[PDB]
């Protein structure tokens, strides 16, 4: 039961991160060439470019 | 044999030490180039690490020629001063100029 | 995409998971 | 509400193993 | 969602004793619980009573910078969160004397609760609790310099990370 | 030598400036006759330039 | 063994003269001597070859990091405190352990006057190096 | 010299009373 919710949890997080950062509405218009998100990057390390 | 193993356990270190500072070096430049950070890498632009012992040695032994052995003309090779002698075409032996590139590997 | 109110539904939701797993996690022993 | 990333990924970056390894470290060195 | 399962019960009595007049239920004797409470700087073994009142000192010294800064008569003028400042280092002056007041009252012996199942031994003399009274003033004014330090520039800690 | 020709040197700027514009390069490659170039004149007024 | 690095007088003079071995000392005077010069040279490498060095704010990205640095090792003495220590060494150059540091009581006192001087030596490198030409004024 | 209410007022409001009621708490607590 414990690897069970896991699993559970980690596909939760899927759809989370996908409604919450992702463009999925915005890929409905045109699947072939919208290209899909999966989630969003906070790195403090990142520079400008 | 008796102070073997203070022999090695200071070898240990400084082979150690080594790897840090400068093979650690490459990894940082690998990573402030991945991120986007130019300004941050030891480069000849950014932050310099110029050889200061072996730039003052090829100053030497480009003088060296009527100072301390009057009688030669040329350097003992053009890899430290001098010119470019070409033949033909195709170079024969050029001043080899060292930078922070060369920092680095001389201390790989 | 989602309302910033919906966001806290979520974690708030998934205190209830959090405290499970932690009771479950030490009823399987030390 | 983006900013909640300013706040959960310090805390899984820094706290997390800070507070994780405190105890196992303290739990594994125990008579 | 039954527990152990249909069965039994929590509120056994306080060591097997029912004629003591206290009880081990949910809140006295939860292990998070009592983990958290004897480790405590007031509780945790293995300090100095000097070491002991600098974590409470340094604890209590902190917040209390808050509702002098934000609620304070000043908290609109230049001088807004030094008016939180003296306040929070005003009012710690006067629980280091109400620490000494009630040292020199040759004060009595600590209690043994059932989470905290000793009293830490150093809160028995007058020299013991004159030692906690020392450190709290100096752990009380660092603690307020420190929130005094990191909210009078919110933006450039905020642009420093 | 530099307050003797007018160009204040004290404890603030001494490690920014140089008391010659070639600067300890010459010392350590042997030109020692560079730090011998052109004194102060025979018209020096002294502690000016 | 023993040779002319571990045993000469002016060494050994000079090892039992520091703080960690000094005698007589409590266990929070020896870790304040101890926090403060460490809290001190970390000031260092923080403010001039951290990430925002050529800012304005060059000095106080020094003064963040040398201070969230002081409480990451304060941690740690706190660490080797409460994980009931082994009784440190006695060397040929110091004869004997100060007393202080076989007692978790002792580490805890050392480890809070390690934050104490830690933190305070890193506010005093931040206030010279930003009075630089305050300094030589003073000076001249 | 209006001044002498900032210091007098003070002292009978905040260090007369401390300096009284410390001085009482001890008498009357002594065995
Ligand atoms: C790429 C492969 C690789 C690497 C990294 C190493 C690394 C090492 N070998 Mg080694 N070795 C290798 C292949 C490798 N070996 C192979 C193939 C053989 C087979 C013959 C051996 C045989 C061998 C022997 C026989 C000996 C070593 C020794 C050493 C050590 C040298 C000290 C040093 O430079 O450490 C410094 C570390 C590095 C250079 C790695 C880079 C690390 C970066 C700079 C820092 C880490 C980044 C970051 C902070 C990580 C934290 C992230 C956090 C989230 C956890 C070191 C542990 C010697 C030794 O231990 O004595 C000193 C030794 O005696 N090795
Ligand atoms: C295991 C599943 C999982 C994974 C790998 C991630 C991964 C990530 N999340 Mg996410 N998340 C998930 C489920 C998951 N999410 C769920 C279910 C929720 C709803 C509560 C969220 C809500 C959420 C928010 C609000 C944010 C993230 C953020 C992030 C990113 C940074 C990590 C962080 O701060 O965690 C954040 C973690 C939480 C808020 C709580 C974790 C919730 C899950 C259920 C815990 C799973 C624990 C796991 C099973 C334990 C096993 C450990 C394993 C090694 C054995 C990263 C892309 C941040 C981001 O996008 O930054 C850009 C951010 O701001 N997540
Ligand atoms: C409105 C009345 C009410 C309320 C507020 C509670 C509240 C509670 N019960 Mg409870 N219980 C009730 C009626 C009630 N009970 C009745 C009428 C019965 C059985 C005839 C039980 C039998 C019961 C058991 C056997 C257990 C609880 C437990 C709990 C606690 C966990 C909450 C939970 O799992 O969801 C609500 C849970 C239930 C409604 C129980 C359904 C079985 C919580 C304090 C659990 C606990 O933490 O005990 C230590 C537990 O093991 N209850
Ligand atoms: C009769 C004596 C007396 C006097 C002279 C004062 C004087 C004052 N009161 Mg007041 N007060 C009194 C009795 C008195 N009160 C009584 C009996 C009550 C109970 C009803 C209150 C309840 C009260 C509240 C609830 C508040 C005041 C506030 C104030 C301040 C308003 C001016 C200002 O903007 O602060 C500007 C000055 C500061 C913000 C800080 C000044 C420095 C402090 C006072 C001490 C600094 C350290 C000190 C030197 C040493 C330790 C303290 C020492 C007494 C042991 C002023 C200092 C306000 C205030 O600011 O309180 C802090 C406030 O919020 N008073
Ligand atoms: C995943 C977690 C995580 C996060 C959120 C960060 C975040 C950051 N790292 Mg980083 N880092 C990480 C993992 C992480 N790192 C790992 C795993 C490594 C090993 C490879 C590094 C190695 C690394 C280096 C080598 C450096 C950073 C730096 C930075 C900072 C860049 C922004 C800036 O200009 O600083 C501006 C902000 C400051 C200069 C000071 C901010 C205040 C500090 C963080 C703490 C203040 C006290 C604190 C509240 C209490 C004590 C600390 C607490 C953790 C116990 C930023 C705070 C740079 C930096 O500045 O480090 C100090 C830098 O030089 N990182
Ligand atoms: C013991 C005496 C003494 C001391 C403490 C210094 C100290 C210094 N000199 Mg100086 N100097 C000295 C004697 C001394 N000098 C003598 C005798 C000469 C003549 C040969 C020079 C000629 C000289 C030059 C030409 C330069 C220095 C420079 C320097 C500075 C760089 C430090 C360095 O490279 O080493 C430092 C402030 C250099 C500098 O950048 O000054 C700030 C520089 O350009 N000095
Ligand atoms: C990573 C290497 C590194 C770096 C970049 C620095 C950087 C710095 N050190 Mg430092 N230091 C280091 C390693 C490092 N340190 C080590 C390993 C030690 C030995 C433990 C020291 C011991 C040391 C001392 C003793 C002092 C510095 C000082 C300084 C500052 C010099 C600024 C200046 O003009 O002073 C010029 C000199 C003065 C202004 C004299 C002060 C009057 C600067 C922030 C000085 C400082 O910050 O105080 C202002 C200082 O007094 N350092
Ligand atoms: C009992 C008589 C009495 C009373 C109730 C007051 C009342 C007052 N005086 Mg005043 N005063 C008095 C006699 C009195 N005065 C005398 C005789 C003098 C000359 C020394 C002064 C000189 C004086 C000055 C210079 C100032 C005041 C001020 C004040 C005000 C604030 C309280 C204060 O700071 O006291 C100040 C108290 C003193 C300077 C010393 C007290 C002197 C009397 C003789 C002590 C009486 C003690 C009493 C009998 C003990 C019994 C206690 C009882 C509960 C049993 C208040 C209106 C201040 C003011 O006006 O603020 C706006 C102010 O600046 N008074
Ligand atoms: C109050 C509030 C709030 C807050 C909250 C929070 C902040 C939350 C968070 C959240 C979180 C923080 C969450 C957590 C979760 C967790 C989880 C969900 C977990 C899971 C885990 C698991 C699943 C486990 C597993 C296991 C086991 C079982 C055994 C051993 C191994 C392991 C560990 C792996 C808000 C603001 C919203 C709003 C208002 C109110
Ligand atoms: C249990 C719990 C809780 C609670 C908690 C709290 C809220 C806490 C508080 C907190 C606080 C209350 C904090 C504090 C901290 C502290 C600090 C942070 C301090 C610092 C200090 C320092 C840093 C100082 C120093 C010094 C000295 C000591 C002397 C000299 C000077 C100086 C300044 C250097 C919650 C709700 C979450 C939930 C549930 C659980
Ligand atoms: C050269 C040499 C050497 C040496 C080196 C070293 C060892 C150095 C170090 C140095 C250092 C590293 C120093 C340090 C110093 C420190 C100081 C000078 C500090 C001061 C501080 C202060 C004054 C603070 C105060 C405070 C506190 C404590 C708390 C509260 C706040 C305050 C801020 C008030 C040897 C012999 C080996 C060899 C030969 C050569």
């Amino acid at each position: 039961f414990g690897h069970l919710a896991i699993i559970f949890l980690w596909a939760s997080s899927l759809l989370f991160h996908v409604a919450w950062q992702g463009n999925f509405e915005q890929w409905i218009k045109d699947p072939l060439h919208v290209r899909p998100i999966a989630h969003a990057i906070w790195d403090p390390h990142f520079g400008k470019p | 044999i008796r102070h073997r193993d203070a022999i090695i356990s200071h070898l240990n270190w400084v082979c150690i030490f080594l790897g840090f500072h400068s093979f650690g070096l490459y990894i940082h430049n690998d990573t402030m180039r991945a991120l986007g950070r130019p300004q941050d890498m030891f480069s000849d632009t950014a932050i310099q690490l110029q050889p200061v012992f072996a730039q003052w040695v090829q100053n030497l032994h480009t003088l060296a020629p009527g100072g301390t052995a009057p009688n030669a003309l040329e350097p003992v090779s053009y890899a430290f001063g001098g010119g470019v002698l070409a033949v033909g075409g195709k170079v024969a032996m050029m001043p080899i100029a060292l930078g922070t590139a060369d920092f680095l590997i001389h201390h790989i | 995409s989602i309302s910033d109110t919906q966001v806290y539904i979520a974690l708030v939701v998934a205190l209830i998971p959090g405290l499970l797993a932690w009771r479950l996690a030490t009823e399987l022993y030390k | 509400a983006s900013f909640l990333s300013s706040i959960f990924v310090p805390v899984i970056g820094w706290v997390v193993p800070i507070a994780t390894f405190s105890f196992l470290f303290l739990y594994i060195e125990r008579e | 969602l039954p527990s152990d399962p249909r069965n039994r019960e929590v509120v056994f009595p306080a060591g097997r004793d029912p004629q003591w007049g206290n009880l081990e239920t949910p809140v006295n004797a939860s292990p998070l619980v009592k983990w958290f409470i004897n480790n405590l700087p007031a509780y945790r073994p293995g300090l100095t009573p000097f070491r002991r009142g600098l974590e409470v000192g340094m604890a209590h010294g902190y917040f209390l910078f808050g509702p002098f800064a934000k609620l304070g008569p000043l908290r609109d003028a230049a001088n807004a969160n030094l008016a939180g400042l003296l306040g929070a280092i005003g009012l710690v002056v006067l629980f280091t004397l109400a620490l000494s007041l009630y040292a020199n009252s040759n004060p009595p012996t600590a209690l043994a609760s059932v989470t905290v199942p000793n009293p830490p031994d150093a809160f028995q003399s007058k020299e013991g609790w004159n030692n906690f009274a020392s450190a709290f003033l100096i752990g009380g004014i660092g603690g307020a310099v420190v929130a005094y330090f990191l909210t009078s520039n919110l933006a450039l800690i905020q642009g420093l990370v | 030598i530099p307050e003797s020709r007018g160009q204040h040197v004290g404890w603030d700027n001494f490690l920014s400036t140089a008391p010659h514009p070639a600067g300890l390069q010459p010392f350590f490659t042997g030109n020692w006759g560079v730090y011998a170039q052109n004194p102060d004149t025979a018209g020096h007024i002294f502690s000016t330039s």
